[PDB]
RNA sequence: UUCAAAUGAGAACUUUGAAGACUGAAGUGGGGAAAGGUUCCACGUCAACAGCAGUUGGACGUGGGUUAGUCGAUCCUAAGAGAUGGGGAAGCUCCGUUUCAAAGGCCUGAUUUUAUGCAGGCCACCAUCGAAAGGGAAUCCGGUUAAGAUUCCGGAACCUGGAUAUGGAUUCUUCACGGUAACGUAACUGAAUGUGGAGACGUCGGCGCGAGCCCUGGGAGGAGUUAUCUUUUCUUCUUAACAGCUUAUCACCCCGGAAUUGGUUUAUCCGGAGAUGGGGUCUUAUGGCUGGAAGAGGCCAGCACCUUUGCUGGCUCCGGUGCGCUUGUGACGGCCCGUGAAAAUCCACAGGAAGGAAUAGUUUUCAUGCCAGGUCGUACUGAUAACCGCAGCAGGUCUCCAAGGUGAACAGCCUCUAGUUGAUAGAAUAAUGUAGAUAAGGGAAGUCGGCAAAAUAGAUCCGUAACUUCGGGAUAAGGAUUGGCUCUAAGGGUCGGGUACGAUCAACUUAGAACUGGUACGGACAAGGGGAAUCUGACUGUCUAAUUAAAACAUAGCAUUGCGAUGGUCAGAAAGUGAUGUUGACGCAAU
RNA sequence: AUGGUGAACUAUGCCUGAAUAGGGUGAAGCCAGAGGAAACUCUGGUGGAGGCUCGUAGCGGUUCUGACGUGCAAAUCGAUC
């Protein structure tokens, strides 16, 4: 039974603060709380634990990540850049 | 209070002893001039300030 | 009906001032102060309570016989069995793989 | 603080040097569901423990009481 | 005496009622009671072979 | 009149930092013999929250080359580094996220964090959640290396300045609206006594250059000069322009 | 508030008895923290003092009273304070606290001139003060006083330090065996050095369990009511620390190899990184049985006699219930740009220096045994009279325990236990008052203004507009219903079933139907007035203690400014000084 | 003016502790169901979010411009908030 037309989790804030700030929060909230895939044991069990700390239910690895999402655009591109620049050093 | 330093206990002790009336035999002495105890103290009219 | 008083001068509900009500042979209720609960020693590697070991407030462990403070296996009352299983395999394999690395690079040197 | 059952082990206490006093207590109790029976408790005061031995058998009780060291300061009831 | 006439259902009409229906008895208590019952009738009917594990595992989620 | 607020901050009475819960200082390894001739292996043992900090810290433990024992260091975690990972610190080390390398041995375009301003100052540049610095040049004679700091400024330092490959973790923290007063509250409650902020213009003249008047107003340019003196500098200190910024910034 | 007695020169006011009430466990109960300091307790006692009195007192006179190895302090560290080589300063002194310092001490060996020099090897920790709520070795029940009690007496324990022997264990395979394993045990050597753990940690929510309280059946006592009725009303029936065996959610192990996916929580999490299933290992919170320990305590009956006061008997038993209440705890779950101390101290492990047997060695982390445990506080009050407010001031002042009904309920109202019945008193009941109420017809015409006051109110059901950030607005508005008594129906547990059902036990909830009354029924208590707009601040929050609570301040949001440390902003008389800074532009600072 | 004494009140920060009846609302997540050619849309439950809301204690101090105004009181008392 669809409970809210649009506020979703942001439903807690009632009428306060004004739609737009609420919309912005909703987005990052949904990222920050959501359950993630663990690169290591392959289960979806990575949940957040204070901004930038991402750690795995089963299997217990902890990864430093973005403040409200595991991997951050920037992080990744840098990860790719570092790939490429490293390659230059063996060949 | 109700759990004191020995310092404070001591003072309170000394205080109790000074809290008698004039020993009436002083009154009889030659040239006696002290009528009563003019430095008497009472727990609910004057506080010790420790 | 019957109520209760503290049994020490401290009148507050601190963690060190827990109270338990109790029925004495006199047929009345009386407070009794209660020590904080002991927590379980933990595995130095993985993190669980390590089984086989007693749980006492830290100084009480000097009033207890050494068998209450270990299990027999290597790294008895310190690491959690499965954890020792693991580090043994890793130890063996790495030391073996180590030898592999050496005879392979000894080969490189005389074939280059 | 202590309970005991080896009627052998007990006797050995009762001659354990520091065991000066001992005491025998008598109890009416009931057997199973029906009737009653005479229970006796054999308490020995070691230097740091009060061992008591409940001889539920009136018979073994009496025989045990003359088993007691003649030098022990038994308190009767 | 009164307490008797309660378990006889008396003194309990709308005029004797000040806490909301939910205060008097939570909805959730009702639920947990009811759900826990179905949940465990399923277990005996399974343990007993009366029901088979495939039927039980659907009735479960359907409960 | 009175001593204005920004002058009382210097004596640090109620104004010191709130420190009781912080993990310790975040610092690279002491630039010893291992790190400047070869490399040395470590293990991140834990990555962990520092109170009043954006980005998580990484406890990373190493072996003492001189005594039989473990000496544990506190790093600021780069995005990606993980419990269990092996970290390599040293001149002759390899170019992957987490390792620590002298800016000399990294090609331009390398992206590193916690960089030293002089070699061995145990880390000084780009430590905040999200931030990093990019190597843009090298000058092998007098071994300098040129980088672009987070601000935008470009600077040159010793090629023996150490950095750590990657960006700092927990980025994006600032995109989430604080929404309410209480979150700023709990925010600064673990930083310093700088919140809330009475406007100088809601004060009385004893209190501020801005105080007083029958309506609320600054009553003179709020761009104050560098040469100004304590008790005078509230407003736009040394402001070289002012007003809504129009069109792309980004330094050229 | 009242009657009487007793006392006394004297009694509205003291004491006792009777009666009427109150506080109503969110106490006018039982204790403490700060603070007081003898007010505590006995005896004597009324000149002052207790705004009447006084034979009474927290007054006055005279005395007595505060018992600790286990309760606190003492130790530890917190914010912080603060000596020291130093650096400033004319100087009083300021800065620095591990800082630009030659900073100090443990284990035993070497002595058999001898008491302790050297021989190693370490360890480089750099004062100290700072918690009677944080951390922390260890005690309980019964009894006892005019006044002390976790402190005395009794009994029964525990910890720490020191000494130590006897027993057991272990060894000719020297430094124990058993278990496939998780791991077991009464023991079962272990230096330096290293490591690990405990101390040690947010908050809310539901769920599970414990304890005490609450409710309750039977039986064995005692008390009350009995014109009539009631196998009735009230009450006693308890079990400490400590110790032996046993007991647990979680976690783990072994067998096994999974789609027709299964298991499974109130809450959707888990399984080829091994689920479901079967078998085991562990923590011992907690509980059970026994020891303690019935000899104690509780309740009764039957004799005794001025006395101290005994003495003799009995009985102290078996159960039930749960969205109960308070508290404790568990496995979970929500939250965070907040992720929620430190140190003393204790243990373990990795290591293997070493020291050790067969003619007899090793072992005190197994048992038993010996000695010792200092110093100071401990009375009482904690408040409408023991503290602060000039005082026995309607003010202020930190906390624990918490029964029955009605009810959602720690509300209000009535009660049990305990504690009070203190507040000058008598006679009248004019005006005007203070506080509490009602008022025909009208219904804001009163007034700056509906100020005051009245109206509304609980619950169940029906019904609900503009507008909106879609979350609300909303209990919108507007309606009906509600007692008593007698029925009905629906909603659960527990057991055996070869590899369809029966038998019993225990619970208020919800709906429906009769009858019934001076049409009453949330019957006291309790308990929102509502609607249409304009101005203004977004909101929650903040302030002028003691004439202003607002539209003022704050705030999220928005924008601007300064700064890459040889720095920005700020402190200081100065400095080898200081705040931001345990900081680094997703930062600090300034509007 | 000079040299001294105060943070037992209060303002603010830090450290370490403690405290808060009973209700209304019903946000994410989750389960089962229904429609539809499809895209997709609907329903009933569960769950227990919020500087949310009714309201004690608490904290506050709005109106009576109530009492009092040589006071209980140099700021109190009552009702309402
Ligand atoms: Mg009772
Ligand atoms: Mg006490
Ligand atoms: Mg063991
Ligand atoms: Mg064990
Ligand atoms: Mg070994
Ligand atoms: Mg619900
Ligand atoms: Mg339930
Ligand atoms: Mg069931
Ligand atoms: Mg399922
Ligand atoms: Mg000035
Ligand atoms: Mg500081
Ligand atoms: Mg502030
Ligand atoms: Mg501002
Ligand atoms: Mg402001
Ligand atoms: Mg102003
Ligand atoms: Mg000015
Ligand atoms: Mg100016
Ligand atoms: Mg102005
Ligand atoms: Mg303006
Ligand atoms: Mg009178
Ligand atoms: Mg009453
Ligand atoms: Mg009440
Ligand atoms: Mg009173
Ligand atoms: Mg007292
Ligand atoms: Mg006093
Ligand atoms: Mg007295
Ligand atoms: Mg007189
Ligand atoms: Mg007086
Ligand atoms: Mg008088
Ligand atoms: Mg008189
Ligand atoms: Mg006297
Ligand atoms: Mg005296
Ligand atoms: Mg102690
Ligand atoms: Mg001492
Ligand atoms: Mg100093
Ligand atoms: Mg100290
Ligand atoms: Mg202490
Ligand atoms: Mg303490
Ligand atoms: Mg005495
Ligand atoms: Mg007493
Ligand atoms: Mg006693
Ligand atoms: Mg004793
Ligand atoms: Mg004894
Ligand atoms: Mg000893
Ligand atoms: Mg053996
Ligand atoms: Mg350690
Ligand atoms: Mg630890
Ligand atoms: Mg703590
Ligand atoms: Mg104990
Ligand atoms: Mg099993
Ligand atoms: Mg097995
Ligand atoms: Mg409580
Ligand atoms: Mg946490
Ligand atoms: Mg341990
Ligand atoms: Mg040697
Ligand atoms: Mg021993
Ligand atoms: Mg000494
Ligand atoms: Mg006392
Ligand atoms: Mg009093
Ligand atoms: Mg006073
Ligand atoms: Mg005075
Ligand atoms: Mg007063
Ligand atoms: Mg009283
Ligand atoms: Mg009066
Ligand atoms: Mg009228
Ligand atoms: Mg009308
Ligand atoms: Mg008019
Ligand atoms: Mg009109
Ligand atoms: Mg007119
Ligand atoms: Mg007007
Ligand atoms: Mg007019
Ligand atoms: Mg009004
Ligand atoms: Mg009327
Ligand atoms: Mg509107
Ligand atoms: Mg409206
Ligand atoms: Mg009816
Ligand atoms: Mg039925
Ligand atoms: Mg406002
Ligand atoms: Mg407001
Ligand atoms: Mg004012
Ligand atoms: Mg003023
Ligand atoms: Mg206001
Ligand atoms: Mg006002
Ligand atoms: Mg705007
Ligand atoms: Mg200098
Ligand atoms: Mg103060
Ligand atoms: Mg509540
Ligand atoms: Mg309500
Ligand atoms: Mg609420
Ligand atoms: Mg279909
Ligand atoms: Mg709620
Ligand atoms: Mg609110
Ligand atoms: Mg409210
Ligand atoms: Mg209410
Ligand atoms: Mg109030
Ligand atoms: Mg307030
Ligand atoms: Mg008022
Ligand atoms: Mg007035
Ligand atoms: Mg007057
Ligand atoms: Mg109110
Ligand atoms: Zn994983």
């Amino acid at each position: 039974a669809k409970r809210t037309k649009k506020v979703g989790i942001t439903g807690k804030y009632g009428v306060r603060y004004g739609s737009s700030l609420r919309r912005q929060v909703k987005k990052l909230e949904i990222q920050q709380h959501a359950r993630y895939d663990c690169s290591f044991c392959g289960k979806k069990t990575v949940k957040r634990g204070a901004a930038g700390i991402w750690t795995c239910s089963c299997c217990k690895k902890t990864v430093a990540g973005g403040a409200y999402t595991v991997s951050t655009a920037a992080a990744a591109t840098v990860r790719s850049t570092i790939r490429r620049l490293r390659e230059m050093v063996e060949a | 209070a109700a759990q004191k330093s020995f310092r404070i206990k001591q003072k309170m002790a000394k205080a109790k002893k000074q809290n008698r009336p004039l020993p009436q035999w002083i009154r009889l002495r030659t040239n006696n001039t002290i009528r009563y105890n003019a430095k008497r103290r009472n727990w609910r009219r004057t506080k010790m300030n420790i | 009906a019957q109520r209760v008083t503290f049994r020490r001068r401290n009148p507050y509900n601190t963690r060190s001032n827990k109270i338990k009500v109790v029925k004495t042979p006199g047929g009345i209720l009386r407070a009794q102060h209660v020590k904080k609960l002991a927590t379980r020693p933990k595995c130095g590697d993985c993190g669980s309570a390590l089984q086989g070991i007693s749980t006492l407030r830290p100084r009480q462990y000097a009033t207890v016989s050494k068998t209450h403070k270990t299990v027999s296996r290597a790294y008895g009352g310190s690491r959690c069995a499965n954890c020792v299983k693991e580090r043994i395999i890793r130890a063996f394999l790495i030391e073996e793989q180590k030898i592999v690395k050496k005879v392979v690079k000894e080969q490189t040197e005389a074939a280059k | 603080a202590r309970e005991i059952t080896d009627i052998k082990q007990f006797l050995e206490l009762t001659r354990r040097a520091d065991v000066k006093t001992a005491t025998v207590k008598i109890n009416k109790k009931l057997n199973k569901a029906g009737k009653p029976f005479r229970q006796t408790k054999f308490k020995v005061r070691g230097s740091s423990s009060l061992y008591t031995l409940v001889i539920n058998d009136a018979g073994k009780a009496k025989k045990l009481i003359q088993s007691l060291p003649p030098t022990l300061k038994v308190n009767r009831l | 005496a009164h307490a008797q006439s309660k378990r006889e259902g008396r003194h309990s009409g709308y005029g004797k009622r000040k806490g909301t229906r939910e205060a008097r008895l939570p909805s959730q208590v009702v639920w947990i009671r009811r759900l826990r019952v179905l949940r465990r009738l399923l277990a005996k009917y399974r343990d007993a072979g009366k029901i088979d594990k495939h039927l039980y595992h659907v009735l479960y989620k359907e409960s | 009149g009175r001593v204005i607020r920004n002058q009382r901050k210097g004596a640090g009475s109620i104004f010191t930092s709130h420190t009781r819960l912080r993990q310790g200082a975040a610092k690279l390894r002491t630039l010893d013999y291992a790190e400047r001739h070869g490399y040395i292996r470590g293990i991140v043992k834990q990555i962990v929250h520092d109170s009043g900090r954006g980005a998580p810290l990484a406890k990373v433990v190493f072996r003492d080359p001189y005594k039989y024992r473990l000496r544990e260091e506190i790093f600021i975690a780069n995005e990606g580094v993980h419990t269990g990972q092996f970290i390599y610190a040293g001149k002759k080390a390899s170019l992957n996220v987490g390792n620590v390398l002298p800016l000399g041995s990294v090609p331009e375009g390398t992206i590193v964090s916690n960089v030293e301003e002089k070699p061995g100052d145990r880390g000084a540049l780009a430590r905040a959640s999200g931030n990093y610095v990019i190597i843009i040049g090298h000058n092998p004679d007098e071994n300098k290396t040129r980088v672009r700091l987070p601000s935008g400024a470009k600077k040159v330092i010793s090629s023996d300045a150490r950095g750590v490959i990657g960006v700092i973790a927990g980025g994006g923290r600032v995109d989430k609206p604080l929404l309410k007063a209480g979150r700023a509250f709990h925010k600064y409650r673990l930083k310093r006594n700088s919140w809330p902020k009475t406007r100088g213009v809601a004060m009385n003249p004893v209190d501020h250059p801005h105080g007083g008047g029958n309506h609320q107003h600054i009553g003179k340019a709020s761009t104050i000069s560098r040469g100004a003196v304590s008790g005078q500098k509230a407003g736009l200190i040394a402001a070289r322009r002012t007003g809504l910024l129009r069109g792309s910034q980004k330094t050229q």
